[PDB]
């Protein structure tokens, strides 16, 4: 059975560098060619170099220069040597075999994920979001969480520990100037809150937190 | 360098629809050697992208019978005779013929349902952010459909299209509708020198926005 397996992915900082390593089985190298591909936040698909069965390297004029693919055939282990990094290198990693000639990226590995950014661990902050005097006067009544300002990522999200699940919408991180802020809100029957019992849990694993939120009705 | 175009960045499709998703390069895309290694994949959320079509037309072993690759000169098509819920995901061409090698944008293949107004819920800033210093309004426009919605801030009948952070949740598997969130952030000195905080969402069933808001003081 074929495999490729990307490992050596992880957080460095800006101009920093970083191997890549990726295990191949089931093929050799002298036998197809080899490249790796990277997947951005965006979830946009770049090209970043790849070596031919023969020894053959090819990169993008953006990547050429900065990083390196190399290959330890009797190891059968593939490479890239990443320097001169940016935050825009930021990106899932997968190294494939193709079929020279033939096709491209024939079979792809699950990847690992290369983050660079100068930020530092920081636990998040977490608010708990209570509805202003208005919409509370209807059927339904929507709560939130908002989990401002950590690094990095990522961090775990619930409502009453996971006994709150229907109903929920957590919103994908976005950086606000190096820190990760994402948002959950909760709609429930407006018989269940205030009446119940109702709490944010949120864990951020890489700063050892876990912090719960109940929300409670505004006013004075 | 040969750029490949995709649209639409989204379809949205009922199952069973025949669909046609296109993809076009910048000039044409013929290696030296006579072939044309035009190239489609299909991530599916959670996954790795994988080969669906090679070549142009050449369909992948393993691969589906209801997918299929043609075109000539620029203009290349993938083609699913019949959509299953499988079949959802992002949609990639690319071009391997020139280097670089090109990737397309990538084409979000999605469920059409029916239209849905969103859900418009502020919240002022928490008491507790408030001592930290700071004061985030966030406001939720949930469950909506179709994807396509504007979100306006306004601080005193005054637009504040600046220092927002919109976040957007993957279609629904369940229900089929979008939701978005959008946190406004300000400081506990700057929010303290407004009353009124407003949340309007244009969504195409309304073009006279959908409107939220608080007075810092009062309600
Ligand atoms: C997969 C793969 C190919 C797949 C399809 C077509 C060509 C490929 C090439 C060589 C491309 C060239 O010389 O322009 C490769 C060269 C090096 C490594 C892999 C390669």
């Amino acid at each position: 059975e074929v495999k490729l397996v990307e490992s050596g992915g992880g957080l460095v900082k800006p101009g920093g560098s970083l191997k890549l390593s990726c295990a191949a089985s089931g093929f050799s190298f002298r036998n197809y060619g080899m490249s790796w591909v990277r997947q951005t936040p965006e979830k946009r698909l770049e090209w970043v170099a790849s070596i031919s069965y023969g020894g053959l390297i090819y990169y993008p004029d953006s990547i050429k220069g900065r990083f390196t693919i190399s290959r330890d055939i009797a190891q059968n282990i593939l490479y890239l040597q990443m320097s001169s990094l940016r935050s825009e290198d930021t990106a899932m990693y997968h190294c494939i075999r193709g079929d020279s000639f033939l096709v491209w990226f024939t079979f792809w590995g699950q990847g690992t994920l290369v983050t660079v950014s100068a930020a530092k661990t920081t636990a998040p902050s977490v608010y708990p979001l209570a509805p202003v005097c208005g919409d509370t006067t209807g059927s339904s009544v929507t709560l939130g969480c908002l989990v401002k300002g950590y690094f990095p990522e990522p961090v775990t999200l619930t409502w009453n520990s996971g006994s709150l699940s229907s109903g929920v919408h957590t919103f994908p991180a976005v950086l606000q100037s190096d820190l990760y802020t994402l948002s959950s809100s909760v709609t429930v029957t407006s018989s269940t809150w205030p009446s119940q019992s109702i709490t944010c849990n949120v864990a951020h694993p890489a700063s050892s937190t876990q912090v719960d939120k109940k929300i409670e009705p505004r006013g004075p | 360098d040969v750029l490949m175009t995709q649209t639409p960045l989204s379809l949205p499709v009922s199952l069973g629809d025949q669909v046609s998703i296109f993809c076009t390069s910048s000039q044409t895309i013929v290696h030296t050697n006579g072939n044309t290694y035009l190239e489609w994949y299909l991530q599916k959320p959670g996954q790795s992208p994988k080969l669906l079509i090679y070549k142009v037309s050449n369909r992948f072993s393993g691969v589906p019978d209801r997918f299929s690759g043609s075109g000539s000169g620029t203009d290349f098509t993938l083609k699913i005779s019949r959509v299953e819920t499988e079949d959802l995901g992002i949609y990639y061409c690319f071009q391997g013929s020139h280097f670089p090698l090109a990737f397309g944008a990538g084409t979000k293949l999605e469920l059409k349902r029916a239209d849905a107004a969103p859900t418009v819920s502020i919240f002022p800033p928490s008491s507790e952010q408030l001592t930290s210093g700071g004061a985030s309004v966030v406001c939720f426009l949930n469950n909506f459909y179709p994807k396509d919605i504007n979100v306006k801030w306004k601080i005193d009948g005054s637009e504040r299209q600046n220092g927002v952070l919109n976040s957007w949740t993957d279609q629904d598997s369940k229900d089929s509708t979008y939701s978005m969130s959008s946190t406004l952030t300000l400081t506990k000195d700057e929010y303290e020198r407004h009353n009124s905080y407003t949340c309007e969402a244009t969504h195409k069933t309304s073009t006279s926005p959908i409107v939220k808001s608080f007075n810092r003081n009062e309600c």
